[PDB]
């Protein structure tokens, strides 16, 4: 593509996000999804494969029903209070759309099929911004309807979210694939909350872009979308994949790390409620994430896989460009957790 | 939640048929759901094929449900305790050897007993003591 | 003799020490802001002898 | 010395999955650079 | 819980009400903790770029450190702030809903009855 | 507590900055030095606790954990340096690393005043431990062990996380002072029984409780020597401190739930001690040893006296000091016949003299021969089980015979007979590894002039 | 140092931690009445600003 | 028979045999567009029917 | 919305169009103005919790 | 080959080249003052004045 046409269609992308956070209006947010959506769909296809057209047309497929079922539901609310305003919804069935419209595009798990597939499909820069930027619009939208959602419908699918990304995530040896499922278990994390307490969505949602950014970042430095291919890492750049386990801890949510602090927040903020079931049930089911992370970590820096002869060629040269902010990005992952009280800023 | 409510507003221990055919129905209903799911994702190679499939998953579920139910609800009645997890367990473990009589399998049949038998006595616990799976938010 | 090469190379000799020494300061204003009971409970309280004017710091 | 994996531990990860069953046995990895050829034209 | 506060402003970091409350010590130990990610950033920084990770790029390292105490000064305010806002609400909320926060009639364990279960 | 983890803190910036072959002299002198500092803990108060600040406090029962903290790091870098002479000098500084992570982690684990606080520290000691097991272990079996330790620990805390937040949420404050003094009687219905086992379960996986014990063999075994060490002598601590502390809220739930523990515990004693009987792996032997002194431990928290608190916390110091001691004085002859083997190298008291006297020494203690500090803490837990009831004395008294036997087997067939024919590469003694046992067994032996400073604070 | 150090300190350490604890209730049950009833400055959901109204006479009397 | 079979049987083994058993049957899907929607239209009817949500 | 930029911004990007009560061209008015107008004044600024 | 790899290496013996070795480090100043550090610091220091 050209430069300046794929920095267009970023903006695009970030500009229908951006329209969908500060519209009050229902039909603007509904143009901003359809802004994101246009805009997206060349970027999955920037390198034009046959996968990459099928991982494409999967997405167009999804996102385009799901925002058909969310202007029927923004229809019913009309026709039922004649209000666009986004607020809560005056219609139970219209509310049951909406939700099951933004749990289609978050890919939560009745509806996660898409996400497996297309991360896979494309390229990691494409795969980067699809498990970080696109979930901000659908999250913000369902902070704002909070108050009006189901709580039931809710919590049973971030509950069926953590549990298929979990055991989804098991079977993976792809890269692309096992960040997918991960990032269907961190969104059944941020959306359990989500009835309770939208603070503590935010702050996992900024959690867990920090260590999905960061671990992208790293294997777009490694060059690696397998898990054999990443095993070949340590004998090229081994502080990459140093840094790699120690997110992949993070990730896991081990204590003392930064992916620690939305699970601990959120089970405290659950058992305010009187839930104690659910949020015993999610930390044990998060085991799995963190199985097939130490599982990652085992093949790539805990130990050391085979390496071939044609890797000595490679030590002699270096990256010809570098990860913006991947520092930061991968001390912010691992080390804030003593700065958790700053967290009331997001009220 | 009508299929729930007729199941939990007649008493432990007591009308036996009842009880057995309330479980029995949410036995087939969610056998019905999980052979939905399984006929959308994994397709048989006719519809026949499919009919068995669906079949199979529902007698199973619904007599785990039907087993469940007799036997929970005569131990109630039988040692007079209605308010106890024991009889739960008992009816738990019971859907769990049924099962594994249905994959035809011991290993199976034990796990389940065992795992079934627990999850059957929780329940009867957080009815007792007003334990929520899905709480209402409060605060 | 050859004063540079060992204070360059065991100059990370001071830092345990000099760090416990930190510890022991940090510990000392650590008590400074818990002295809202300092000659006041029941069991300890007194008056303060003339030129005195706290009991412990 | 301490052992490290050699091919044979290494060839547990090249898979098409992680757990190989009969109905992924005709599953194969995908392409190294994510592109398949061309059918028949 | 505190987006429809009342006199919310928008997109406003600090609210002028903020001013009323102690900004917090240059040698905040949050804002120390700060500067130490921020170095810790600049090591990360030279050992993935390949460069010595202590001695390299002075003025990077110093970079990182000002910049993440600069943010965290500000983060530190906001944070501070809001929990005194948590605060004020709280206690006015007591106040204008006496009969929610009734006075607990205290006792003495002379006169309140402690059941005793022995360890044997 | 700042004077002693600042110094900690400082031995990082140390060991990245010292010269490649300074690493471990100055790794430890000034562990050493920091071990000489936390001595002065020990000066405690027959009521109160030294509570210094509002996030960090001692006692009687956490003042002698923090000293055996403190003086396994140098023992440990002792017993490192060996095997790991061929490693890079950037990786000898990592092992260096996760040990003093591992030894801060445990600092403010001992001393934090706070529950919560006590959970993600002792949550965060998995780390450096399960890197040191998985990066630095020897066979292909240590990935299974960071599997199982890892998983059976986290299995066993989560439920703990969720307990201590609902406490937090209903009582209003997980700080140990308050939560003492605001204490409240736990009632009987299944919501308290489910919350005792949450408080419970974490801290019963981590001693190990017979049964949820499968990790420890697996993990002691695959770890590299040091990691062995902690494991055996501070990690397994956790269980036991974490048990007394959190067991003033769980009363008088404790007296019934204790039961099903209590039985596995004085049973699986009997079990372990069996099992060390027929182990062909010297330190798979002396990893299964530990389970039958924790699970004493265990039946002395769970039956609540003072004397049972006194002989648990005096039993976990001496295992500590004991089972390191074993593993380090198995590790000098794996490191002569690379295998773990027992019968591999026979007869080694007429090759090897002091280091057999060093092994007569260890196995002595194990024994808990009088008046040594093992022998006291089990006694005191024997006479409070007894108490408890007569007929625990024939289950301890089994016990402790069958102790007597496998720890004399281990000494006889490792030191006695005619030695290996084939075997001609045990060299003497170094003076590293005779120092080694030496700091190991010396303050063992002069507790006993003053056993109180392990015998707790209900002394 | 002396006894009464030790002593006093705990002293303050209690109080503190006392009011803590105090304070937490306190707000779990200021929470749950702003959530139930709407009448605090929490929970306030936004409804139409009502300077949004054309109040201007219409093209018929009746609206 | 305790240590070395029904300790490992009971809790790590069966546990994690049906975590895997779980994952070939989440994971292994046939990649079709059309079997996924079918299922939407599932999910959905249910959201819509005895999952009382819409009422 | 998440972010009120308009409000912040004194701009009206799509307030105009949000409710029926609303100005409008040629002063044509809605069908259930005084409805509006009237729930609108009484739901004005006691949150939606209390105007439900 | 069934891949390259290098063969294990014999153990060395600190005693071959260093007869006088403490055990510490190949190299005997740093063996010598290794033990040395070692026994000053804990017997003389932490074992006697910490008892
Ligand atoms: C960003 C800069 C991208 C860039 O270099 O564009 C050059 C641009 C396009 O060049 P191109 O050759 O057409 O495309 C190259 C590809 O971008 C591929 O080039 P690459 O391999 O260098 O790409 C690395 C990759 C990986 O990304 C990076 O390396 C940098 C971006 C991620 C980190 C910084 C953003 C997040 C910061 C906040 C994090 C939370 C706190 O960059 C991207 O994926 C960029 C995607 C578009 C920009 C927006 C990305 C947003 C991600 C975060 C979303 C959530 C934010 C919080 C809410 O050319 C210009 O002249 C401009
Ligand atoms: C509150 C606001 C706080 C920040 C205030 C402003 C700080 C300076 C702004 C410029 C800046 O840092 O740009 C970083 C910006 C970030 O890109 P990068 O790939 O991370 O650059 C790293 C290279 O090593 C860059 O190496 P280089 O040799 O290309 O350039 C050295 C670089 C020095 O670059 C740096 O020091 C890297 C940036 C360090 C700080 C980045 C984040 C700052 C905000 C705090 C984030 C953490 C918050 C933690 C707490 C969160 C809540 C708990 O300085 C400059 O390029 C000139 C700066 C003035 C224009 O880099 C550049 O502008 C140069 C490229
Ligand atoms: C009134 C009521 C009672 C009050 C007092 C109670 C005292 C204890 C009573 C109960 C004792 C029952 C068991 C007696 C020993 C049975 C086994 C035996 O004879 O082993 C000999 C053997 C050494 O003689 P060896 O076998 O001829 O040496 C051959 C060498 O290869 C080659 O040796 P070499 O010819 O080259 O000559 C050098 C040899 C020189 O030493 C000897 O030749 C033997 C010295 C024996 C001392 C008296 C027996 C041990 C009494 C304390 C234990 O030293 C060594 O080899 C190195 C030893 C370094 C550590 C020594 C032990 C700690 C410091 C001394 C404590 C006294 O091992 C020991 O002496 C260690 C005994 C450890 C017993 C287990 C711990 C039980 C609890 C003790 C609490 C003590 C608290 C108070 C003292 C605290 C000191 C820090
Ligand atoms: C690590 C521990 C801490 C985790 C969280 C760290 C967050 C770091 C970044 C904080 C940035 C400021 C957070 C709040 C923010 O974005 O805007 C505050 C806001 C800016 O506008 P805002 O409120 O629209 O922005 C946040 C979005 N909502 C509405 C969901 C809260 O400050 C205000 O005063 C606006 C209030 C009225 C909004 C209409
Ligand atoms: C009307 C319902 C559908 C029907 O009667 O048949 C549809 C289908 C036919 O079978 P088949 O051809 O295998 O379907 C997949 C083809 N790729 O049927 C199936 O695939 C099986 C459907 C079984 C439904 C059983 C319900 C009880
Ligand atoms: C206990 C009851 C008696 C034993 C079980 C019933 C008898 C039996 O046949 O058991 C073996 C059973 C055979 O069936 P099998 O062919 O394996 O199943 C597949 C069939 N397609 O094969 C099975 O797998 C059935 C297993 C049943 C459950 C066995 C439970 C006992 C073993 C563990 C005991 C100890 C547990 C820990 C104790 C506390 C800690 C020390
Ligand atoms: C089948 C399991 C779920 C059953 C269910 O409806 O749970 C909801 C329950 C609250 O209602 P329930 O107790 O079922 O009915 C009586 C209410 N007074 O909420 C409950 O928590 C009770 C049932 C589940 C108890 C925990 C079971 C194990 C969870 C892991
Ligand atoms: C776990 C620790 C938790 C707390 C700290 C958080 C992490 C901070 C560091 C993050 C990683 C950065 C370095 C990455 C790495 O692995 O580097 C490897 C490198 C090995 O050596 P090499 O690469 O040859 O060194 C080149 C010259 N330095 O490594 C090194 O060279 C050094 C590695 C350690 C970093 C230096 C530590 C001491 C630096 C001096 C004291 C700094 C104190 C702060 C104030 C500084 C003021 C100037
Ligand atoms: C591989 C396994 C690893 C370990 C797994 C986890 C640990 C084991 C399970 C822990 C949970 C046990 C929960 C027990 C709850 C008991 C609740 C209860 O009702 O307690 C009170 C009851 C009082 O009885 P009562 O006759 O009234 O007393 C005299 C006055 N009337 O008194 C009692 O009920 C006392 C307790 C009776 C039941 C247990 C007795 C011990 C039997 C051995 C258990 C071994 C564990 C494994 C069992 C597998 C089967």
């Amino acid at each position: 593509m050209n430069p300046i046409i794929y920095t267009t269609l970023i903006m695009t992308v970030m500009s229908g996000t951006m329209l969908v956070m500060i519209s009050s209006h229902w039909l603007l947010i509904w143009i901003g999804f359809e802004m994101n959506l246009l805009a997206m769909i060349p970027v999955l296809m920037k390198n034009f494969n046959p996968r990459a057209t099928e991982a494409a047309t999967k997405y167009f497929l999804t996102q385009a029903t799901a925002s058909m079922m969310l202007m029927m539901a923004i229809i019913i609310n009309l026709l039922y209070s004649g209000q666009w305003t986004i607020t809560k919804m005056f219609n139970p069935v219209a509310m049951t759309m909406m939700t099951m419209a933004l749990a289609m595009k978050l890919g939560l798990s009745p509806f996660h099929f898409w996400v497996p597939e297309v991360t896979q499909g494309i390229s990691l820069q494409a795969g980067l911004l699809l498990l970080t930027w696109q979930k901000l619009a659908p999250l913000s939208v369902l902070c704002q309807i909070s108050q009006s959602i189901n709580p039931n419908l809710m919590l049973t699918m971030a509950m069926l979210s953590i549990l298929i990304g979990g055991w989804g995530g098991l079977n993976q040896t792809q890269l692309r694939k096992i960040m997918a499922y991960s990032s269907i278990a961190h969104m059944g994390w941020m959306t359990a909350v989500l009835p309770y307490n939208t603070t503590m969505t935010i702050l996992n949602l900024l959690i867990y872009i920090t260590m999905t950014l960061a671990m992208f970042m790293l294997l777009i430095h490694s060059s690696a979308t397998t898990t054999l291919s990443l095993s070949h890492t340590w004998n090229k750049m081994p502080v990459i994949t140093s840094l790699m386990m120690v997110t992949l801890l993070s990730m896991g949510g081990l204590p003392p790390l930064s992916g620690f602090m939305p699970k601990w927040m959120i089970i405290q903020e659950m058992t305010k409620n009187e839930s104690i079931i659910m949020p015993t049930l999610m930390a044990m089911t998060a085991l799995l994430n963190l199985y097939f992370y130490m599982r990652l970590a085992y093949s790539s820096s805990l130990t050391m896989f085979p390496s071939t002869n044609n890797m000595k060629m490679k030590w002699q040269f270096e990256h010809t460009k570098q990860m913006k902010l991947l520092p930061t990005m991968i001390v912010l992952s691992t080390l804030v957790l003593p700065m958790t009280p700053a967290l009331s800023s997001l009220n | 939640k009508t299929l729930l409510h007729k199941y939990s507003d007649i008493p432990e221990g007591t009308e036996c048929h009842r009880k057995a055919y309330a479980s029995t129905s949410i036995g087939g209903a969610t056998g019905l759901i999980v052979s939905a799911y399984s006929i959308a994702l994994k397709p048989p190679a006719s519809f026949l094929e499919g009919v068995a499939r669906t079949g199979r998953y529902t007698f199973t579920s619904a007599a785990i449900g039907a087993i469940f139910g007799l036997t929970s609800c005569i131990s109630a009645q039988v040692r007079e305790k209605p308010d106890d997890p024991l009889n739960y367990f008992i009816g738990g473990c019971a859907g769990g050897l049924t099962l594994g009589a249905r994959t035809r399998s011991y290993g199976i049949g034990a796990a389940a007993c065992a795992y079934m038998g627990l999850t059957a006595a929780l329940v009867k616990m957080g009815q007792l003591e007003g334990w929520q799976v899905f709480a209402e938010p409060k605060v | 003799m050859n004063v540079l090469q060992i204070v360059r190379d065991h100059w990370v000799h001071i830092l345990v020490p000099v760090g416990f020494v930190f510890g022991c300061y940090l510990d000392r204003r650590s008590d400074e802001k818990l002295t809202a009971f300092r000659n006041k409970s029941l069991l300890f309280k007194r008056e303060l002898r003339p030129n005195e004017e706290v009991t412990w710091k | 010395r301490q052992w490290q994996p050699d091919v044979e531990w290494a060839e547990q990860f090249g898979g098409a999955v992680m757990y190989p069953t009969k109905e992924t046995a005709h599953w194969k990895p995908p392409p190294w650079n994510d592109v398949d050829p061309p059918k028949d034209t | 819980m505190m987006s429809g506060r009342p006199g919310r402003v928008p997109l406003q970091f600090l609210p002028n009400e903020a001013r009323s409350l102690p900004p917090p010590k240059l040698t905040d130990p949050r804002l120390v903790y700060m500067g130490f990610l921020g170095y810790c950033s600049g090591l990360i920084d030279n050992a993935i770029r390949r460069r010595p990770v202590v001695s390299a790029g002075l003025h990077r390292q110093l970079l990182y450190v000002t910049s993440f105490v600069f943010f965290g000064y500000y983060l530190l305010k906001r944070q501070d702030y809001m929990y005194a806002l948590r605060d004020h609400d709280m206690f006015a909320y007591v106040k204008s809903h006496p009969e929610d926060f009734p006075e607990k009639d205290k006792k003495t364990y002379g006169e309140i009855l402690e059941e005793f279960h022995p360890v044997r | 507590m700042l004077k002693i983890i600042i110094p900690t803190t400082m031995l990082l910036p140390m060991t990245w900055m010292s010269k490649h072959n300074m690493i471990w002299i100055n790794a430890t002198v000034h562990s050493l030095l920091i071990s000489l500092i936390s001595l002065s803990l020990l000066n405690q108060l027959g009521e109160n606790s030294l509570n210094f600040s509002l996030t960090f406090f001692s006692d009687s029962l956490s003042a002698p954990l923090l000293v055996l903290t403190t003086w396994l790091l140098p023992l440990m870098l002792m017993a490192s340096q060996s095997h790991l002479s061929k490693e890079t000098t950037t990786r000898k500084k990592l092992y260096i690393t996760m040990l003093i992570l591992l030894q801060l982690f445990l600092i403010m684990t001992f001393t934090a005043t706070e529950l919560i606080l006590f959970y993600i520290l002792f949550e965060a000691t998995l780390v450096p431990t399960l890197i040191i097991i998985t990066r630095w272990g020897n066979q292909t079996e240590r990935l299974n062990a960071g599997l199982y330790f890892l998983f059976y620990t986290l299995a066993g805390s989560l439920p703990l996380l969720v307990a201590l937040v609902y406490i937090q949420n209903t009582t209003g404050s997980l700080n140990f002072l308050i939560i003492h003094y605001w204490s409240h009687p736990l009632s009987n219905s299944w919501s308290n029984i489910f919350m005792w086992l949450a408080c419970i379960m974490a801290f019963m996986v981590k001693m190990p409780l017979y049964g949820l014990h499968l990790w420890l063999p697996k993990a002691h075994v695959e770890a590299p020597i040091a990691g062995s060490m902690v494991l055996a002598a501070v990690l397994l601590k956790l269980g036991g401190y974490g048990m007394m502390r959190i067991t003033t809220i769980l009363n008088p739930l404790t007296n019934y739930m204790a039961y099903p523990f209590l039985m596995l515990s004085m049973w699986g004693m009997i079990m372990t001690s069996s099992i060390c009987l027929r182990q062909t792996d010297l330190k798979s032997l002396i990893a299964y040893s530990s389970v039958s002194h924790m699970a004493l431990v265990i039946v002395a928290i769970m039956i609540q006296t003072p004397w049972s608190f006194m002989g648990a916390t005096a039993l976990m110091i001496a295992h500590g000091l004991t089972s390191s001691m074993l593993f380090c004085l198995a590790n000098t002859n794996y490191e002569r016949v690379h295998s773990r083997t027992m019968i591999l190298a026979r007869g080694l008291q007429t090759l090897l003299p002091l280091m057999a006297t060093w092994w007569l020494m260890a196995s002595l203690t194990n024994l808990a021969l009088p008046p040594s500090i093992n022998l006291i803490g089990e006694l005191f837990i024997i006479t409070a089980s007894f108490s408890w009831s007569n007929i625990t004395i024939i289950l301890m008294g089994m016990n402790m015979m069958i102790t007597a036997l496998y720890s004399l087997y281990m000494l006889i067939t490792t030191q006695r007979g005619k030695y290996t024919h084939h075997i001609n590469n045990i060299k003497a003694s170094f003076t590293r590894e005779n120092a080694l046992m030496a700091l190991h067994i010396l303050p063992l032996l002069l507790l006993t002039l003053n056993p109180k400073m392990i015998l707790g604070p209900l002394y | 140092d002396g006894p009464e150090k030790n002593y006093e300190k705990t002293m303050a350490i209690l109080q503190i931690e006392a009011e803590k604890a105090e304070l937490r209730l306190k707000e779990l049950e200021v929470r749950r009445l702003m959530r139930a009833r709407g009448d605090g400055p929490w929970y306030q959901y936004p409804t139409i600003d009502k300077a949004l109204i054309d109040h201007s006479p219409k093209t018929t009397p009746d609206n | 028979l305790l240590d070395l079979i029904w300790l490992e049987t009971i809790l790590p083994k069966t546990t994690s045999f049906i975590q895997m058993k779980m994952s070939i049957m989440v994971s292994n899907q046939k990649g079709l567009i059309k079997l996924y929607f079918l299922s939407f239209l599932i999910t959905i009817m249910i959201s819509m029917t005895l999952f009382n949500y819409h009422e | 919305p998440f972010f009120d930029v308009q409000k912040r911004l004194g701009l009206d990007l799509d307030r105009w169009m949000t409710i029926q009560s609303a100005e409008q061209p040629h002063k044509i008015p809605g069908r259930c103005h005084a409805f509006e107008k009237e729930w609108i004044e009484c739901a004005h600024g006691i949150g939606g919790i209390r105007a439900e | 080959i069934r891949l390259q790899e290098d063969p294990d290496p014999e153990d060395e013996n600190l005693y071959e080249k260093n007869p006088d070795s403490h055990g510490y480090d190949k190299d005997p100043i740093v063996d010598l003052w290794n033990m040395r550090v070692v026994f000053f610091f804990g017997f003389s220091i932490v074992l006697v004045l910490g008892s």
